[PDB]
């Protein structure tokens, strides 16, 4: 009965999405052909007799990344109506994606979305994968987001965004991109989750013991996290956490809706034999500064709310104990106005593992999405970066050429600045 | 004669019902198809109170199952004695509350209730003389709270002269499921003050305690809890369903244990509770049963009962017992604990005895108490609410459904007043 | 018992007709020989013992297009009495077809028609395929139409006309041709359906995924549509829609009798596996601006009446729902005086597919013939085109030579102008 629509924007979204799809397929016992040799009804619709098509829309302005899917193993899973393709790319620019190029493609996709959305009956909410630093992932997303409030509004939305790093970042004009695209995110998006590549890289190195990671290792990691959000829908545990419920729980104010994720345990195949995975230990792992998905400092931060989601062999008896222990500790700390700050989910289904996967096959797993003042400090340096770039009008002429007025920049920076103080106000 | 239709709501309440119903069937001897296989003849003379005799000797449960999502109704059908339930009586929506009482009570629940308000009528018509409705739900979330609350007040318009029971599950400070418990609780309690006749406040924190120490169970689950809770329900309505030397129905109990209009919240308790080890060595006799019953740690409400006095006290014993043994023990207890019973209501005790015991156990005791120690349960909640409401946190979800900030303080005030009523007579 | 007489005029009519005939043959299990190894009684008459001849008359002023049929595979299906041939062609001129050349051939054919018409007992109505822009399809048709009101009158007539496009049109003098031939259509023809090649082309490109279409692909498409009109006669569904009934339903006024068609679904063989064909989706497809048979705008238009005709696996339970949904939507809208505006037909027989066909084999299919104010705007530009051509007396001398008086032009333009306002009047 329940249903949810996935959207994938830009190259990053596409790249991430494939892995997720694969994971999903693995979960429900479906080969690339789309015929299974119920629970899966949410993401897959059964066409006629034994053809499982995904709830998906891949947008891209190049053909390269989309044609990668059309020629590979998952050629049979999708059809050309689902896979939309542009001509001229975003070219790592917000202005190209939103104003000039964005008019033509969005129109095509909205109809498609409607066709997909009206087919399903129980719309829970949307998922939108992209990157803030990316061209298509910023300019188009903003447009798209704006559009989606007209047709739906109250129907929920989520987005798992690749946040830019201060040290290890693979593009020069990223600062600009972030600042602009966050203007639409505050008004339209209900709750956006944030991940940083640098953070991931460290995790990959230290715990998995693979000193040569590429994007395919990160994508897999991300997919697990994604699953851990939607695992409550597709399987019937003793206690359940729907998306609306989650939203109600984690997000306190209209301005703040930027929690950060974390995932544990993540360890090698050889390390699983020695390491006795206890519940308490895994709980601890979520609160460690080393295992966070964003470059942040939990020591400075304070958790307003955070939603735990267990899957595998778990029961409430020791969960309670775990909860209590954390509360007792003073290294972890909360804001004065929130005495009780957790939302706890359980699931019987164990988390699956991919053929030739870096992660070990485990009984238990955890995913904590914490709203905090730790991520408030992350944009203070972003702003600084941005400001310097702007101060001498660097890279501005390109933007101007694409139809961006000069006041737009003023609007987006000031707003950002204003927002930074909000966290402070809340946490006083 | 004298029928009681059962209502259910919420994820937990439904689960409880699922087990409760099973237990009741076991007690009478009903099978998954519905055909009777029992031997003892007295199970069939009061079968009518909880089972309509349908065509072909197949009995059916007089029940209403409500939810704002279809998820929980899947596992109820596939489990044991899911086939006994009638397909007509299941009611469910496609939306869901999302742990919000504002959404549950006004927008989402009021669209679903009009189906149930028609379904219950039919049930009422069916029986000869309905005496009351049992209701099972939670106050923690929005689904079981908002819907049930909405329902229970509209029953008082059609049926003002009937007794009203409510089996709730209030939030704990340590085992906190959701973040917005204080809010939901604060608003959900308001309507349960004036509309209900009696309410049993259960808490999971106490249940866990009961499980770990007394039953010595290595791996507890929610199933165990459900089993426990259901037992209490079975206990209260034993006198209707079976004959006895001294019978005590619901109305009588209500009259005895509710002295004042606004002070009717009770705390359940159950005995004997024995592990595999304590099954052999514990001498199950009346005195033993008694002493265990009045222990602070044996209660289902996570409080300290010995901070204040019991306003009233009642018990429902099962199996054949000598009355001089039974009636003396209570007296003795009273004598002992002269500082833990109200002085200006002398003789606080109420007793009831049934001849048909639970299958396996020789004897049983269901403890329903009314105390001034319920202040500790509410006080904490109030404090939490204050902490939350000071900064207007988590408010835009509630204000989005058309609720003013005054409307919180209206209920809050009421709650405070209610709390005070215990500290008036302590 | 029931019967209907098909007529084919000009090259276009011939070309279209062949495909239709083939389709018909396929439907009833008849090879080109005419002997089957009942339902078919309408279009085929059984001669002696196992010889099925079609109810048909092909008129043409050249020998080329008719001799194409005589030499091909369907040489055995027809005989020279049915196939009429001229000497001098219409030469893309209305005046040549009606006045000069039209006297000699029509006489021959009328007798033939009578011979065919008096043989059958249950005359439902006529079908006349042609093009407005064509020479023979305009000049002869007008004459023919005029003739047919003398002998029959009340007995019904239909015509599936190839309307000219404003952009992609393959003849210079087409504007003139249209304007003249519509004078006879208003008085004589009971209801004329209109299709534009440009519209078809788009459909062929986008949905069928064949970027190199020729006339043979359009003809096939047309034939399906044609079948969908007559499918109610030849097969016994739960609910039926005869031609008279259809006429009663769709056509409200004496002046307006120009509904437009649409057909769905039309998709590739590979696209059928992924795309779960639902009823609702197919209903939607008929109301989409992309799938219309004429260059028009449904967004500006308002549907007075429109007749749905389902064939294949359909039942009334979800049909009703579909109907309701459309009514509920405000993007689709009706005229104030018509509260209930649909006529719904059903059929058990699935729509067949041609050997080596572009269309995929499907369970369900729909055909909506909608009378609307959208097609009212289509002639506003035609008039403009015509007017400019006329303004400087361009191409007029040829027409004059063939015996066309100058006042004829005046008559046909003014009338057309008058007609354009009628729609407006109705829709106020
Ligand atoms: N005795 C039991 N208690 C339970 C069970 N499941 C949950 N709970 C308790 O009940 C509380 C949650 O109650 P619910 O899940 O019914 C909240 P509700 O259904 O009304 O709203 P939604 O969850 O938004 O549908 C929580 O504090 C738990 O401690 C159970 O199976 N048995
Ligand atoms: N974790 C992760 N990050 C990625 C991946 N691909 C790209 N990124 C990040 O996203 C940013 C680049 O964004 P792209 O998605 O390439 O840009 P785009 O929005 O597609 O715009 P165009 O490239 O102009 O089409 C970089 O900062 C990368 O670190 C991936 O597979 N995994
Ligand atoms: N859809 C479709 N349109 C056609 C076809 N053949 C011709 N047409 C259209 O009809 C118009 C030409 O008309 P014809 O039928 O060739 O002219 P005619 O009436 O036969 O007159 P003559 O050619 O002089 O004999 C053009 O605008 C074409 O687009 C066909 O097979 N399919
Ligand atoms: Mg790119
Ligand atoms: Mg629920
Ligand atoms: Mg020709």
């Amino acid at each position: 009965m329940r249903e949810c629509i996935s959207i994938h924007v830009g190259q990053a979204g596409v790249q991430i999405g494939n892995a997720c799809w694969e994971l999903y397929c693995l979960e429900h016992g479906i080969q690339p052909d789309g015929q299974m040799p119920d629970s899966f009804n949410t993401f897959f619709s059964e066409t006629g007799a034994g053809k499982h098509v995904p709830r998906a829309v891949f947008v891209d302005l190049e053909p390269t990344v989309i044609d990668e899917v059309r020629t590979g193993t998952y050629r049979q899973l999708f059809h050309p109506e689902q896979l939309i393709t542009g001509k001229e790319d975003a070219a790592n620019n917000y202005a190209r994606g939103h104003y000039t190029i964005g008019k033509e493609i969005i129109d095509l996709v909205l109809d498609r979305i409607r066709k997909l959305a009206d087919q399903c009956t129980g719309l829970q909410g949307f998922l939108v994968f992209h990157s803030f630093g990316g061209g298509t992932g910023s300019g188009f997303t903003s447009l798209l987001m704006e559009r989606l409030s007209v047709d739906y509004g109250k129907k929920s939305k989520l987005e798992f965004s690749i946040y830019p790093a201060p040290q290890v970042s693979t593009a020069v004009v990223e600062p600009y991109n972030s600042i602009l695209t966050t203007h639409t995110t505050l008004e339209h998006s209900d709750c956006a989750f944030m991940v940083d590549n640098e953070a991931i890289y460290d995790i990959c190195r230290r715990n998995l013991d693979i000193e040569r990671p590429t994007y395919t290792n990160l994508n897999r990691l991300i997919s697990q996290i994604v699953s851990s959000i939607t695992a409550s829908l597709r399987f019937d545990g003793a206690l359940n956490v729907d998306l609306t419920e989650f939203q109600t729980n984690l997000v306190p104010y209209p301005r703040i809706h930027f929690p950060l994720a974390t995932y544990a345990p993540v360890i090698s195949a050889e390390k699983a034999y020695h390491e006795q995975l206890s519940v308490a230990e895994i709980t601890n792992a979520c609160f460690e500064p080393a295992n966070q998905m964003v470059k942040c400092d939990p020591r400075h931060g304070k958790y307003m709310a955070c939603c735990l989601l267990y899957r595998g062999d778990v029961v409430p008896k020791d969960v309670n104990a775990a909860i209590a222990t954390i509360k007792t500790k003073r290294s972890i700390q909360f804001v004065d106005w929130c005495p009780t700050g957790f939302k706890v989910g359980i699931n019987y289904q164990p988390p699956t593992v991919v053929p030739g996967g870096d992660l070990a096959k485990v009984q238990r797993a955890v995913c904590m999405l914490s709203n905090t003042t730790a991520i408030a400090e992350a944009w203070a340096r972003l702003d600084h970066k941005f400001d310097l770039m702007y101060a001498k009008r660097a890279f501005v002429h390109w933007y101007v050429g694409e139809g961006m007025e000069e006041g737009e920049f003023s609007e987006a920076r000031e707003d950002m600045a204003a927002l930074e103080k909000d966290y402070e106000e809340v946490g006083v | 004669m004298r029928e009681i239709v059962h209502i259910q709501a919420g994820q937990c309440g439904n689960q409880i019902g699922a087990k409760f119903w099973e237990v009741i069937s076991d007690e009478h001897g009903i099978d998954p198809t519905g055909t009777y296989h029992g031997d003892s003849d007295l199970q069939l003379d009061r079968i009518s109170v909880y089972y309509n005799e349908a065509t072909g000797g197949k009995y059916v449960p007089r029940a209403i199952l409500v939810d704002l999502e279809p998820g929980t109704m899947d596992s109820v059908r596939s489990g044991p004695f899911g086939q006994i339930f009638r397909p007509d009586n299941f009611v469910f929506g496609q939306s869901g509350a999302g742990n919000n009482w504002a959404k549950g009570h006004y927008t989402e629940g009021a669209e679903l209730v009009d189906s149930v308000l028609d379904v219950v009528r039919k049930e009422a018509e069916s029986c000869d003389c309905l005496q009351g409705f049992q209701l099972t739900h939670s106050l923690g979330g929005g689904t079981g709270s908002g819907m049930g609350t909405l329902l229970i007040s509209k029953i008082r318009e059609e049926y003002p002269d009937r007794i009203m029971n409510t089996f709730s599950v209030v939030p704990s400070p340590k085992v906190s499921d959701t973040v917005v418990e204080p809010y939901n609780a604060t608003l959900s309690v308001h309507q349960l003050v004036e509309n209900t006749d009696e309410t049993y406040c259960i808490d999971n924190e106490a249940l866990y305690d009961i499980c770990f120490r007394t039953l010595k169970l290595t791996t507890p689950t929610y199933g165990d809890l459900n089993h426990l809770v259901s037992a209490t329900m079975s206990g209260v309505t034993t006198c209707l369903r079976f004959p006895g030397q001294l019978n005590a129905d619901l109305r009588k109990l209500a009259v005895n244990m509710v002295p004042f209009p606004r002070l009717h919240f009770f705390m359940p308790g159950f005995a004997p509770l024995t592990s595999r080890g304590s099954q052999q060595y514990r001498a199950l006799t009346v005195p033993e049963l008694t002493q265990q019953v009045f222990d602070a740690k044996n209660m289902m409400a996570a409080c300290d009962p010995r901070h204040g006095r019991y306003l009233t006290v009642a018990a429902v014993f099962r199996g054949r017992m000598s009355m001089k043994e039974v009636d003396e023990q209570m007296l003795n207890v009273q004598n002992k604990n002269s500082s833990y019973f109200v002085e200006w209501i002398p003789n606080n005790v109420k007793t009831a005895v049934c001849d048909i015991p639970p299958r396996g156990l020789k004897m049983a005791v269901t403890f329903i108490g009314n105390s001034t120690a319920i202040q500790e349960l509410f006080k904490r909640i109030s404090e939490q609410f204050t902490a939350m409401f000071r900064r207007k946190a988590f408010l835009h979800w509630y204000t989005g459904e058309g609720m003013d900030e005054m409307e919180f303080t209206e209920a809050e005030s009421n709650m405070n007043d209610l709390v005070s009523e215990y500290q008036q007579y302590q």
